[PDB]
């Protein structure tokens, strides 16, 4: 346990409010919300969007939670 | 020939020997204390970061003083009498996890004990865990 | 100094960076954020074959080993 030293999550308890991925911030101290490849950040004004954006050899699924291959 | 020499130091602040001075048949030559060193000037010296300039002196973790350095040790870890190496103060005994192609294998830290973790794999080329659910990964390539 | 053979992986979450290796042509060891920002060359002299990276997390030093020069 000592090899992974004990640190608070900035994402504490919430996700840090991100839809989909909360990322630590360069230094630490912060953390950035960020989406997964076929999904498209469309920045508003005090949240991130994560709009999909799959190809047609792909299947969206029901909550938009990810989309997978056509086949 | 100069006529013959004597210490240049005597008079003061002549060449300004920053710490301390010696002298020879025909020159000087200043010094400086342990954990100072001089620079180009050839005068005067500076402090030694010891925690950069030589790492190796702590075991764990350094200190910059003026002069000498202090070793100190993270969190989790006591420094033995001797001044300078930490123990790890956990009554938790580390042991080494590493992938052989077929195998993940168990092998203590001194290399006492050796068993297998897991078998009959492709070829597992790297391996990580997690202390908080105490799970283990590994890519099979 | 490019992804051409990216090999071991070490992050950092105390100040939010990933290290990682890469044995190419131009090999070197690599440093960015965790969200993906503040891309950074940390060593690229005398570097041929940088299979191995870790950081001791005590001391804060960063370590790795190299196949070819064999240090
Ligand atoms: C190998 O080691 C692993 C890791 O230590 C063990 O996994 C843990 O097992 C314990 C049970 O012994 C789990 O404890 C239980 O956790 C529940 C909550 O977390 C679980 O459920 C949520 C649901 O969203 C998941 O997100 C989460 O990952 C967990 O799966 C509690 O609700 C349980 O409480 C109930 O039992 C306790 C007594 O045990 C009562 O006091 C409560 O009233 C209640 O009835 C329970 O505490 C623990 O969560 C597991 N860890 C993980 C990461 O899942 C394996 O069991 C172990 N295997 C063997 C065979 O040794
Ligand atoms: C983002 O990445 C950059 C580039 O790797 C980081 O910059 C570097 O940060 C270190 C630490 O502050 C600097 O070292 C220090 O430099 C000063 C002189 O400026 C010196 O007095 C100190 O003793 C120490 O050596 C380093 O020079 C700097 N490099 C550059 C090119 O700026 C930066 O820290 C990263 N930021 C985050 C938050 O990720
Ligand atoms: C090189 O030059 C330096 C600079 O003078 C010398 O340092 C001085 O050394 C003397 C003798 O050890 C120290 O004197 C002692 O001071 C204490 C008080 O701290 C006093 O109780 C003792 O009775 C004694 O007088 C002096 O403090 C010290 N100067 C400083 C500021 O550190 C050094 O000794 C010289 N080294 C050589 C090998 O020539
Ligand atoms: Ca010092
Ligand atoms: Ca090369
Ligand atoms: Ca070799």
């Amino acid at each position: 346990p000592y090899r992974q030293p004990i640190m608070s999550n900035p994402c504490g308890t919430n996700n840090g409010g991100c839809s989909h991925l909360c990322l630590i911030k360069a230094g630490g101290r912060g953390f950035t919300c960020a989406c997964p490849d076929d999904f498209q950040t469309v920045q508003l004004r005090d949240r991130t969007l994560c709009m999909p954006m799959c190809s047609s050899t792909q299947f969206l699924c029901g909550n938009n939670e990810k989309c997978i291959p056509i086949w | 020939e100069k006529g013959c020499g004597i210490n240049e130091c005597l008079d003061s602040s002549i060449s300004r020997c920053d710490h301390n001075c010696t002298d020879t048949i025909t020159s000087f030559y200043c010094s400086c204390l342990p954990g100072y060193k001089l620079m180009s000037d050839k005068r005067s010296c500076v402090d030694i970061d010891e925690c950069k300039e030589s790492p190796q002196l702590c075991s764990q973790k350094c200190e910059n003083v003026v002069g000498s350095y202090i070793c100190k040790c993270a969190p989790g870890y006591i420094r033995e009498p001797d001044g300078k190496s930490c123990r790890q103060n956990s009554n938790i005994e580390p042991y080494l996890i590493f992938s052989n192609r077929y195998y993940i294998r168990n092998l203590t830290t001194d290399g006492s004990s050796y068993s297998l973790i897991l078998q009959g794999l492709g070829n597992v080329v790297a391996l990580d865990f997690d202390r908080v659910e105490k799970r283990l990964y590994w890519i099979d390539a | 100094f490019c992804f051409e053979h990216p090999r071991g992986i070490v992050l950092h979450p105390q100040r939010g960076h990933v290290y990682w290796a890469d044995w190419g042509v131009h090999a070197y060891i690599g440093r960015i954020g965790m969200d993906g920002t503040n891309k950074s060359v940390i060593i690229s002299t005398k570097i041929e074959w940088p299979n191995a990276i870790t950081i001791d997390y005590t001391n804060d030093l960063l370590y790795w080993a190299d196949a070819h020069l064999g240090y």
